[PDB]
DNA sequence: GGAAGGAGCGTTTTTTTTTTTTTTT
C-alpha cells in the first residue's frame, strides 16, 4: 500500500469540497473513499498529458467524473468503482491517512 | 509446525534410505568426478518424487568437497570457513538487469570459477522454465556447451530430473 | 462472334434472371414475390448437385440490386476462402453490422433496392461446427440490415440451430420430365441436330444433374461437328460419350455370374477392369438390370438389393474399384 | 540417353498408336478450342493419359507446350510451418501435383490455383488493335489423392474464372472423386493398350534399338507381364535388354518391380503356414514394403489377387478372401494408420485357410 | 435485496459443514490444535471442500485472517509469474502468530493450474514451509504434478449421504419457516444426486414457485437426473420398452441426441450386473452412434438402432 | 421497420406474457422477480423454443426499457476465452450498478461453446459476486458444460413446444397477417413444426408468398406441402401398401411414380414410413430390430449422397426382408 | 539350500484447427 497525497494550497489543488451526497451541504470531517481498478482509472493519464485543469466530480452512485479542460479541446470521462471495499484495504487506508 | 520429513531427516550418509548397490555407484562416480582430470562432466540423476537423489547428493558433497578442496592460503570471505559445499540454482531469482531466460546463462558463467580453493559440487534441482521453448532450447544451448567447454578446470555438476507425467490441462 | 464462343456451355447458359432457372418454382415463386414484398427471410437452399442453387441466388440478388450496387450489398464466400470461426467472428460479423449503402437515383428508379445486404455462404456443409455455431446470433441480431443464404448438398451436416433459422428451400433432381424444355432450348440455339428420344437418354443418363447433361450434350456437338457428315446424333454415341457400358457387355457379366464360377469371373473381372469402366456406372447397370428382371424372385431380389447397397456405400468412400467390383460379383454368384 | 520411355514418347495426336477412337474424340475437342470445357481423364495407370493431355495440349498451343521448367513455391501453413511445392511450367500451361502436400494439399488450391485463375491472361497484340485474351491451362495430377476439402475448394474456382482457366485432371479411378468435381468436367474413358499393340509399341522400339528378337513372343511375354501398363513393358524391355547383352531369347527371365516379388513370397508364406509367429514375420515384411513409401491399398489389392491366383485353394477360401479384402480395403479408406488393417486382413486369411 | 439461500446459508463454521464426518472432525482437530501441513483436498462438485478450507482458515487464523490468508483461484492470474513474485513475496514475510499458526495459502481449483507454475511452486514450498502452509482444493487429486502430492496431506471428500442432506436441508426449513411434506424432502434429496448445492437451488425454486415443498410441486420445476432414465432404457428387458422409455422420458422432453449417447456410454461404463463382453459390445455400438451423431445424423432412428442393436447382444 | 423483418424475428416476443409453452418456467421466473430473490439461472433446452427469447423478456421486466445498459449480453459469436471472462466479465460484474438499480445481470448464450478452461474461471466469478451479480447459461447441449458450472445455475428445461401454444400463436399471427388458414393445414404445420417455433413461422411466411392473393386466398395442406416439398400422408400410405403386399416390379413402379410425381427425395419418404411403422403392432420382435438397424443405415447412407435409386430398393428389399419374420 | 526380495529391461516422440501461456517488447 502506497499514497500520493496533494498539497492543501491553492496551486495545485484549487478547491476541495464534500457534500455529503447532496450536492449542497458542507460537512467537516468526513472522509468519501471511491475504489477503483486501476486499469480503469489510468485511461485518463494521456488525457491529462494535454490537460490544462482537471475537475474531479464523485456521487453516491459510485461514478466519478473526471472533466479535463486544455475554444479548445475539453474531455469527460466517466468510471463506476467497485462494489465495496475490503476489510484489510479499509484498514490499510485508515492507518495510512491517520 | 516442524514437519517430521524435515525434523527426522538424515544426518548422515549412512541414514540415508538408499539401496547399498545405487548409492555405491553414484559415489563412485561422483569421486571419479571430482578428480584432475576427469572424463566425466555432468551427472545426470532421474527417478520418480521423493526417491533421495538431491539428499544422497547433499549427504555425499558434505564428504566429498572437504576431502578435495585445496585449503585456502589464507583467503576466504569471511572468518567462516564458508561452508557452501553445495551450490543450487534457484529458479524464482529476478534481478533487474538480466532478461529471465538469460539467468541460467549467468549462473554457469559463475559456476565455473567454483574450484580449487572455491571448490563447490553445482547442483541443479530447480530447472529454468523448459515449458518454454526458447527457455529449453537456451538450457539445452548452455549444457551442450559446458559439456563442450575448453576449460582445463570445471567443478562437478549433477543435474537431478524428478520425471512425472503432465495431467491434461484445458 | 468468337467471345461469345468463349464460354463452356454449362456458363454459357447460365440463367440470367428467375424466369429462367426451370424445375423449382415451388420456391423460385416466394424468392420472385419477394421482390415486391421486401421481407426475404434468412434462406438455406440444398440440393443434389447442378439443381440450380447458386444460380438462383446469383440471379435473385442481380434482380434485387442491380449490377452496381450489388458490389455494395453482397458479400460472398465459398470452399475456396478460408472461412474459420476467426473469420466468421470478425469478417462475417463486421459485414452483417455495416450500414446499408445508400443507392443512387438511378439504382433507385430501375430496382427496388431493399435496404439490406446479403451473405452468401456457398457449400456451407464445409464448415465446421463451431464456426457455424458462431453465426446464430450474428444471424438474429442484425436481421434488420442483412439476409444470410446458405447453400449446401447435404443438409445433415448444417447445425440443427443454424436449419431451425434458416428457411429452407429443396431443389429438385433435374429428369427427362422437368427439364427437358431447358435442354430441348440449348439444342436449338447451338443447332445441335439429334435423332428423337436423345434428350431424353441424356437426361435419363444424367441422374438428376443438368449440369451433367449440358455437358454431355456439348461433347456430342463437338464429335458431330468434327466428322461433318450433316447426319443427327444418336442415342449409342451418348451413351458411349457417358462411359455407359455397352449391353452386350453388360450380358457377359451376367453369364458369366450365372456360371457361378469363381475363376471365371475373376478372369473376367480382371480383362474387363482394362478398359477403364467406371465402377459406379456398372454397378448402377446392374442394379438397373436385376431389379427390373421377372425372372428372378423375391428374396432374390430383396438379398441382391442389400448387396448392392452395400457395394454402393462402399464405392462412395473411395475404395478401390476391382476389389469391390470383384466381391459383388462373387456375392451375387452364390445368390 | 534417356529412358525409353520417354524417348519415343509420341508428341502429337497423330503420333497416337493406340485407342484410335480416343485419339479421334481428342482430335475432335481440338477442332474448336475456344469453348474446350474442363477435362477429367480416368482410366489404369500407365495408359498413356498424361501423354494424351500433352498431345491435346500440342495441337491446341504447339510443340512448346514440351519446353518445361520447374519452380518452387513456398506456402505458410496456420502454424506457421512453411513448405515448399513444386511446380512445372510451360510458356502455355502449368503442372501441379498438390496431392504431395498430403492434407495441407487445400492450402495449394486456395493460395496458388485461386490466384492462378484471378490473374487474366493478357497480351499485346503483333498486328491487330488492343490486347489479346487467352486462358490458361493448368494440369492436376493424382486428382484421385486430393483432400474432399480441396476438391471442394475447386468448385466455384472453376465456376467463376472459367473464361481464364481450363482445368484438366488427371487419375487411375474416379471413386474418390466428389461428385461435384464429376459433375463439373467432362468425363474421358482411357482404355489400356491391348497385348497386340504393346507388343507392336515394344517391336518398334526394338527395331529402332538394333536389338536382336529370336522370336516375337517374348514381346507377348512382356505385355502379359505388364498387365497392359505400357510404361512398365518399356522399363522391363530396357533392363532385359541391356541384362542380355542387347540380346533377347525365349530363356531370358522377365524382370518384375522387386516389391511384387516380395508380396509373392509372403502369399506363399501365408499360404503355406498359418500361426502367430507366421503373422509376426508378415508384420515383419508388411513393414518392410511401407518403408518403401507403397500405398497400403496398392499392397492389399496386389496381395489379395496373388492370394486368389493360388491353385490349392478353393472356391470357399477365396470368397472369404475378397470378401475380407473388402471390408478391410473400406477399413483402410476410413482409417488412420494401415498397419491394423493390413494385419486384421493377413489374420482373416490364416483363420479362413486354417 | 434478498441473497440466494445456497450463498445466504453457506457454512461460517467447521460444525455447521455436514457429511464426511471423519474429515470435518480432524479438521476440526487441526483448527484447535494449529499444526496445520499441506493439504489437498478433492472430491465432486457442491461437497463443501471451499467452505471446509475457508472456515478452516477463518478458525485457525482469527482476527489474523485479512493478513495471513492468501487466497487464489481459476479466475485470477495464476501463471509462472505470480508464483514467482505474488506468492513468493507473501511466503517471504515475516507475519507475528499464536504458536502452532502458520500463513496460509488457499489455491482453489488447483487442478487448473499450469505447468510451469506446479513446477515452480516446489521451490517455495521447499523453502517456506516453516512459515507458510498450502490448501490444495481440486476435483481430481491426479491433476496435481506428483512433486508436489508428495508434500501434502490428502483428503478426499466422498458423496454426501441422504441424511447429512435432509439434516442440512431441515435447518434451512427451519430458519426460514418453509412448509414442506416428507414426499417433497425426499424428492428433493432424490432429485439432488449428493450434491448439496443442487439440493438447495431446488428447494429455493421449489418454494419460490409454490411455497409448499410436496413431490408433485418438486417434480414440476425439478427432473428427475436423466442418467437413471438411461439406465433404466439400458436395463429393459424387452426392445419396445426400452424405446418407449426414450421416446417419452428422453426424446420428446427436450433431451439432446448427443448428450444422450453421452450419458449411456457413462452409464454402460457402471453396470455391475452386465457381463465383460456384453459391456464391451453395448460400448461399441455406443460408440459407433456416437460417430454418427457427431457427422450431423442425430436422429431419433439412430438412437432407436442403436437400442435394437443393444436388445440383440442381449440376447 | 418491423415490417422487412423475417416472421421469425417479427414475431420474437416482447414481455414474458407472449412467450408461450413454457407455462411452468415463466410462472416460477415471474414470481422470482416478484420477490426479487432472482438466482443463477441454466435455461436447457431444443432449438426455437424461447430461451433467448425469455431471458430478454425477464431482462426487459426487471430493468424495463433501459435494460441494455446493466445487462451484459455474450453469444458464440464473441470471443469468451479465458482471458475474456478474467478482465471483461470480471470486471463488470465487480463493479456498482449504473444506478442502484439492484443487482446486474450477464447473460451467456450458447455457453456449450465455451471453453473448459473459460467455464472453469467462471467458477468463482460466479460464486463471489452473486450478491451484486445473477448469471444465465443458456445451452441445448449439456454435455459440453463442465459439473461444477451445472451445479452452481438452478436448471429450467424448455420442452418442445405443445400444441396448443402453437396453435394459439398460430392464431395471433394469422390475425396480424390478413391471412387464413384451414385447419388441415395446421395440423399439417403442427407435424412438421417438431415442437419449433421457428419452422411454424418460416413456413407460414413461404405459405403466405405461394398464395397468389393473400387478401382472399386460404392456405390448405397441399400449399404447405407444395411450400415445403413434403410428401402427403397419402403417398406414404400408398407406398408402404404397394411395399408390403404388391411385388418387386410393381413396389418399383409405385416409389418411382410416387417421387416422380412431385420430385419428392427418398429421405423424408423414410422418415414418414418410420413413423407410420413405429406404432405398428408386430408380434415379432426381430421384424422390428431389422427394419431399425437397417433403415438407419440406409439414412447414414444418404446423409453422405451415393446412388438414390440403388438406396429406394434397399429401402424396398430391407422392408419386405424385415417383414418376413413375422410369417 | 529353500525361497523372498530386489534391480534391470521391455522406448520414442509434429502439426488441422483452435486456444493458451510465456518472454521480450
Ligand atoms: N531417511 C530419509 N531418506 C531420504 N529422505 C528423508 C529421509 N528422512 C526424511 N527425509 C526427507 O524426505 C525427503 C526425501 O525426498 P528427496 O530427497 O527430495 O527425493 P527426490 O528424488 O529429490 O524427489 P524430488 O525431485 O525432491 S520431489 C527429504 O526432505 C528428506 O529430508
Ligand atoms: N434449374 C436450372 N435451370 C437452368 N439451368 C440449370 C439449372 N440447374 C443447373 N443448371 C445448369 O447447370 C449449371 C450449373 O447450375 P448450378 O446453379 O451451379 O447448380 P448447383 O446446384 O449450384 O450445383 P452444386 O450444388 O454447386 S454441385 C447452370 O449454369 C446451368 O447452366
Ligand atoms: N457439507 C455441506 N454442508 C452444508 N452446506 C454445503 C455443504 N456442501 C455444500 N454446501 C452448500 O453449497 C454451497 C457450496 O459449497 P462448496 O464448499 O463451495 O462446495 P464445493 O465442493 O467446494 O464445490 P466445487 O468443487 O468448488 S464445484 C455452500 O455455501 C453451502 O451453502
Ligand atoms: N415459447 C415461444 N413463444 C413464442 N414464440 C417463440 C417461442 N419460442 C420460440 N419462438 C419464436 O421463435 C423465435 C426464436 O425464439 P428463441 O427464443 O430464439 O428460441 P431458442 O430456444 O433461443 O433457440 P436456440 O436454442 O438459440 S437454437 C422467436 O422470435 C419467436 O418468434
Ligand atoms: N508408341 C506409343 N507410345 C505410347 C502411347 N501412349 C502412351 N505411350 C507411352 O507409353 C508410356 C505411358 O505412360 P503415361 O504417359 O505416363 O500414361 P499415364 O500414367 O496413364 O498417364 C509413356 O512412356 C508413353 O511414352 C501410344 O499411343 N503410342
Ligand atoms: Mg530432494
Ligand atoms: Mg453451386
Ligand atoms: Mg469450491
Ligand atoms: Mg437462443
Amino acid at each position: 500500500f502506497s499514497k500520493i497525497k496533494l498539497p492543501s494550497n491553492r496551486s495545485i489543488l484549487e478547491k476541495l469540497q464534500v457534500f455529503d451526497g447532496d450536492s449542497t451541504t458542507v460537512i467537516d470531517g468526513f472522509a468519501v473513499i471511491g475504489f477503483f481498478d486501476f486499469t480503469s482509472f489510468d485511461k485518463i493519464r494521456k488525457s491529462t498529458k494535454i490537460a490544462s485543469k482537471v475537475l474531479f466530480r464523485m456521487d453516491v452512485h459510485g461514478v466519478l467524473s473526471v472533466n479535463i479542460l486544455s475554444p479548445g479541446i475539453v474531455i469527460e470521462v466517466c468510471m463506476l468503482e467497485k462494489e465495496s471495499i475490503d476489510e484489510a484495504a479499509q484498514t490499510e487506508i485508515e492507518l495510512l491517512m491517520e | 509446525g516442524e514437519q517430521w520429513y524435515e525434523k527426522f531427516k538424515p544426518n548422515c550418509l549412512e541414514q540415508v534410505a538408499i539401496h547399498k548397490r545405487k548409492l555405491k555407484d553414484v559415489q563412485e562416480a561422483l569421486d571419479a568426478m571430482f578428480l584432475p582430470n576427469a572424463k566425466h562432466r555432468i551427472l545426470l540423476l532421474s527417478g520418480p518424487s521423493g526417491c533421495s537423489k538431491s539428499t544422497v547428493i547433499k549427504e555425499l558433497s558434505k564428504i566429498l568437497v572437504p576431502k578435495y578442496r585445496q585449503n585456502s592460503n589464507g583467503t576466504s570471505f569471511r572468518s567462516t570457513p564458508n561452508e557452501h559445499k553445495v551450490t543450487e540454482f534457484r529458479g524464482d531469482c529476478i534481478v533487474n538487469d538480466l532478461p529471465q531466460m538469460e539467468s541460467f546463462s549467468e549462473f554457469l558463467k559463475g559456476a565455473r570459477y567454483l574450484v580449487m580453493s572455491n571448490l563447490s559440487l553445482i547442483l541443479i534441482e530447480d530447472l529454468p522454465n523448459v515449458f518454454h521453448i526458447d527457455t529449453r532450447r537456451r538450457f539445452q544451448q548452455l549444457i551442450l556447451q559446458w559439456l563442450y567447454s575448453s576449460e582445463p578446470l570445471l567443478p562437478p555438476l549433477v543435474i537431478c530430473i524428478t520425471e512425472c507425467e503432465i495431467p491434461e490441462n484445458d | 462472334e468468337q467471345s461469345l464462343a468463349q464460354q463452356p456451355w454449362v456458363e454459357k447458359y447460365r440463367p440470367k434472371n428467375l424466369d429462367e432457372v426451370t424445375a423449382q418454382d415451388h420456391a423460385v415463386t416466394v424468392l420472385k414475390k419477394t421482390l415486391k414484398s421486401a421481407n426475404l427471410p434468412h434462406m438455406l437452399f440444398y440440393g443434389p448437385p447442378g439443381t440450380g442453387k447458386t444460380s438462383t441466388i446469383l440471379a435473385l440478388t442481380k434482380e434485387l440490386y442491380g449490377p452496381d450496387l450489388m458490389k455494395s450489398r453482397i458479400l460472398e464466400l465459398n470452399a475456396s476462402d478460408e472461412r474459420g470461426i476467426s473469420i466468421v467472428r470478425e469478417k462475417v460479423k463486421n459485414f452483417a453490422r455495416l450500414t446499408v449503402s445508400k443507392p443512387s437515383k438511378h439504382d433507385l428508379e430501375n430496382y427496388p433496392c431493399p435496404p439490406y445486404k446479403i451473405i452468401i455462404l456457398d457449400e456451407a456443409d464445409s464448415m465446421t461446427a463451431d464456426a457455424q455455431s458462431a453465426l446464430r446470433r450474428t444471424m438474429e441480431t442484425y436481421s434488420g440490415v442483412t439476409r444470410f443464404c446458405l447453400i449446401c448438398n447435404y443438409v445433415t451436416r448444417i447445425i440443427d440451430p443454424l436449419a431451425s433459422r434458416c428457411s429452407k428451400f429443396r431443389f429438385k433432381a433435374l429428369d427427362a420430365s422437368n427439364a427437358i424444355d431447358r435442354l430441348r432450348f440449348i439444342s436449338e440455339q447451338e443447332n445441335v441436330k439429334c435423332d428423337d428420344g436423345v434428350l431424353e437418354r441424356i437426361l435419363d443418363i444424367s441422374a438428376g444433374d443438368l449440369r451433367r447433361g449440358i455437358t454431355l450434350l456439348q461433347s456430342a456437338s463437338k464429335g458431330a461437328q468434327y466428322l461433318g457428315d450433316g447426319k443427327n446424333i444418336t442415342s449409342t454415341q451418348v451413351e458411349e460419350l457417358a462411359g455407359v457400358v455397352p449391353h452386350d457387355i453388360l450380358i457377359e457379366i451376367v453369364e458369366k455370374v450365372k456360371s457361378g464360377d469363381f475363376d471365371e469371373i475373376k478372369k473376367y473381372v480382371n480383362t474387363f477392369m482394362k478398359s477403364g469402366w467406371s465402377a459406379a456406372s456398372v454397378v448402377n447397370q446392374l442394379h438397373e438390370y436385376y431389379i427390373t428382371n421377372d425372372n428372378f424372385d423375391t428374396n432374390f431380389k430383396n438379398q441382391i438389393s442389400w448387396l448392392l447397397f452395400t457395394t454402393d456405400s462402399r464405392l462412395n468412400n473411395g475404395t478401390n474399384e476391382h476389389i469391390q467390383l470383384l466381391n459383388l460379383l462373387v456375392k451375387i454368384s452364390q445368390l | 540417353m534417356s529412358l525409353w520411355v520417354d524417348k519415343y514418347r509420341p508428341k502429337s495426336l497423330n503420333a497416337l498408336s493406340h485407342n484410335e477412337e480416343l485419339t479421334n474424340f481428342l482430335k475432335s475437342l481440338s477442332d474448336q478450342p475456344r469453348d474446350l470445357p474442363h477435362l477429367l481423364l480416368y482410366g489404369p495407370n500407365g495408359t498413356g493419359k498424361k501423354t494424351r493431355c500433352m498431345a491435346l495440349l500440342e495441337s491446341i498451343f504447339g510443340p512448346g507446350v514440351y519446353r518445361l521448367k520447374i519452380d518452387v513455391r513456398q506456402f505458410v501453413t496456420a502454424s506457421n510451418r512453411k513448405l515448399e511445392l513444386n511446380v512445372v511450367s510451360s510458356p502455355y500451361h502449368l503442372e501441379i501435383t498438390p496431392s504431395d502436400m498430403g492434407n495441407n494439399d487445400r492450402i495449394v488450391i486456395q493460395e496458388l490455383l485461386k490466384e492462378v485463375a484471378q490473374m487474366e491472361q493478357v497480351d499485346f497484340q503483333d498486328s491487330k488493335d488492343g490486347l489479346a485474351h487467352r486462358y490458361k491451362c493448368v494440369i492436376i495430377n493424382e486428382a484421385n489423392s486430393l483432400t474432399k476439402d480441396a476438391q471442394a475448394a475447386l468448385r466455384r474456382t472453376m465456376e467463376k474464372y472459367s473464361k481464364n482457366i481450363r482445368l484438366i485432371m488427371v487419375c487411375d479411378s474416379m471413386s474418390p472423386i466428389i461428385a461435384p468435381i464429376k459433375s463439373r468436367c467432362l468425363l474421358i474413358r482411357c482404355p489400356a493398350p491391348s497385348d497386340s499393340e504393346i507388343s507392336t509399341i515394344l517391336s518398334d522400339v526394338v527395331t529402332n534399338e538394333r536389338i536382336q528378337l529370336e522370336t516375337k513372343d517374348i514381346l507377348k511375354r512382356i505385355a502379359q507381364a505388364s498387365n497392359g501398363n505400357l510404361r512398365v513393358s518399356l522399363l522391363m524391355l530396357e533392363s532385359m535388354a541391356l541384362n542380355n547383352e542387347l540380346a533377347l531369347k525365349s530363356s531370358s527371365p522377365i524382370i518384375k518391380p522387386d516389391w511384387i516379388i516380395v508380396i509373392h513370397k509372403l502369399t506363399r508364406k501365408i499360404v503355406k503356414e498359418r500361426s502367430v509367429n507366421s503373422l509376426i514375420e508378415c508384420r515383419a515384411v508388411l513393414y518392410d514394403l511401407l518403408a518403401h513409401c507403397i500405398p497400403a491399398n496398392i499392397i492389399l489389392k496386389e496381395l489379395t489377387f496373388s492370394l486368389l491366383d493360388v491353385e490349392t485353394l478353393n472356391t470357399t477360401n477365396k470368397s472369404s478372401i475378397i470378401e475380407y479384402s473388402s471390408v478391410f480395403d473400406e477399413r483402410l479408406s476410413l482409417g488412420n494408420k494401415a498397419i491394423f488393417h493390413l494385419e486384421g486382413f493377413i489374420a482373416k486369411v490364416m483363420c479362413c485357410l486354417d | 435485496l434478498q441473497l440466494p439461500w445456497v450463498e445466504k446459508y453457506r457454512p461460517q463454521v467447521l460444525s455447521d459443514i455436514v457429511g464426511n464426518k471423519e474429515t470435518i472432525d480432524r479438521l476440526q482437530q487441526i483448527a484447535k490444535d494449529g499444526n496445520m501441513p499441506h493439504m489437498i483436498i478433492s472430491g465432486m462438485p457442491g461437497i463443501g471442500k471451499t467452505t471446509s478450507v475457508h472456515c478452516l482458515a477463518h478458525e485457525l487464523l482469527g482476527r489474523s485472517y485479512a493478513d495471513g490468508v492468501l487466497e487464489l483461484n481459476a479466475s485470477d492470474d495464476r501463471g509462472i509469474d505470480v508464483v514467482r513474485n505474488q506468492i513468493k513475496h507473501f511466503a517471504q514475510k515475516k507475519l507475528h502468530l499464536p504458536p502452532g499458526k502458520h500463513k496460509i495459502v488457499i489455491l482453489d481449483e488447483a487442478d487448473s493450474m499450469t505447468a510451469g507454475a506446479q513446477q515452480a511452486l516446489r521451490r517455495t514450498m521447499e523453502l517456506y514451509s516453516n512459515s507458510t502452509r498450502f490448501a490444495f482444493a481440486c476435483n481430481q487429486s491426479n491433476k496435481i504434478i506428483e512433486p508436489l502430492q508428495s508434500r501434502c496431506a490428502i483428503l478426499r471428500y466422498s458423496k454426501l449421504s441422504d441424511e447429512d442432506v435432509l439434516k442440512r436441508l431441515l435447518q434451512i426449513i427451519k430458519l426460514e419457516d418453509v412448509k414442506y411434506t416428507n414426499d417433497g424432502l425426499e424428492a428433493i434429496i432424490f432429485t439432488a444426486e449428493g450434491d448439496m448445492r443442487q439440493a438447495i437451488n431446488n428447494l429455493q425454486s421449489t418454494v419460490a414457485g409454490h411455497g409448499l415443498v410436496n413431490a408433485d410441486n418438486v417434480f414440476k420445476i425439478v427432473d428427475s437426473p436423466h442418467p437413471l432414465i438411461v439406465k433404466k432404457m439400458l436395463l429393459a428387458s424387452n426392445l419396445e420398452d426400452s424405446i418407449q422409455i426414450l421416446r417419452t422420458d428422453l426424446w420428446k422432453k427436450g433431451y439432446s441426441s448427443i448428450d444422450i449417447v453421452t450419458t449411456s456410454f457413462r452409464v454402460t461404463k457402471n453396470l455391475a450386473q452386465v457381463k465383460e463382453s456384453v459391456r464391451l459390445e453395448m460400448i461399441k455400438e455406443i460408440g459407433l452412434t456416437h460417430m454418427r451423431i457427431l457427422e450431423g445424423v442425430g436422429t431419433y432412428l439412430q438412437l432407436a438402432s442403436m437400442l435394437a442393436k443393444i436388445h440383440k447382444l442381449n440376447n | 421497420s418491423k415490417e422487412n423483418l423475417p416472421w421469425v424475428e417479427k414475431y420474437r416476443p416482447e414481455t414474458l406474457d407472449e412467450v408461450y409453452g413454457q407455462n411452468e418456467v415463466i410462472t416460477t421466473v415471474r414470481k422470482f422477480v416478484d420477490e426479487g430473490k432472482l438466482p443463477h439461472l441454466l435455461f436447457y433446452g431444443p432449438p426455437g423454443t424461447g430461451k433467448t427469447s425469455t431471458i430478454v423478456a425477464l431482462a426487459r421486466e426487471i430493468y424495463g426499457k433501459n435494460y441494455s445498459n446493466m445487462v451484459l449480453e455474450l453469444n458464440a459469436s464473441d470471443d469468451r476465452g479465458i482471458d475474456v471472462v478474467r478482465n471483461q466479465i470480471k470486471d463488470f460484474a465487480s463493479t456498482r450498478q449504473i444506478f442502484s438499480k439492484g443487482f446486474k445481470l450477464i447473460i451467456l448464450d450458447e455457453a456449450d461453446a465455451m471453453t473448459n478452461a473459460a467455464q472453469n474461471a467462471l467458477r468463482r466469478v460466479i460464486e463471489r459476486y452473486t450478491k451484486n451479480t445473477r448469471f444465465c447459461v443458456l445451452a441445448n447441449y449439456a454435455h459440453k458444460l463442465t459439473p461444477a458450472l451445472l451445479s452452481r445455475c438452478t436448471r429450467f428445461r424448455f420442452q418442445p413446444l405443445p400444441q396448443e401454444a402453437i396453435e394459439r400463436r398460430i392464431a395471433n399471427v394469422l390475425v396480424h397477417e390478413k391471412l387464413k388458414l384451414s385447419p388441415n393445414a395446421e395440423k399439417a404445420l403442427i407435424e412438421l413444426s417438431n415442437g419449433d417455433m421457428r419452422r411454424v413461422l418460416n413456413v407460414l411466411q413461404s405459405c403466405k408468398a405461394t398464395l397468389d392473393n393473400p387478401d382472399e386466398d386460404e392456405i390448405s395442406d397441399d400449399v404447405i406441402y407444395e411450400c415445403c416439398g413434403a410428401p402427403r400422408p397419402s403417398d406414404l400410405k400408398a407406398v408402404l401398401k404397394s411395399i408390403l403386399e404388391d411385388d418387386w416390379g410393381t413396389a418399383h413402379y409405385t416409389l418411382n411414380k410416387v417421387r416422380s410425381a412431385k420430385g419428392l427425395a427418398l429421405i423424408d419418404l423414410i422418415e414418414g414410413i418410420v413413423k407410420i411403422l413405429e406404432d405398428y403392432e408386430l408380434q415379432n420382435e426381430e421384424t422390428r430390430v431389422h427394419l431399425l438397424t437397417k433403415l438407419a443405415d440406409i439414412e447414414y447412407s444418404i446423409s453422405k449422397g451415393g446412388n438414390d435409386q440403388i438406396q429406394g430398393s434397399a429401402v424396398i428389399g430391407a422392408i419386405k426382408a424385415s417383414f418376413e419374420n413375422e410369417t
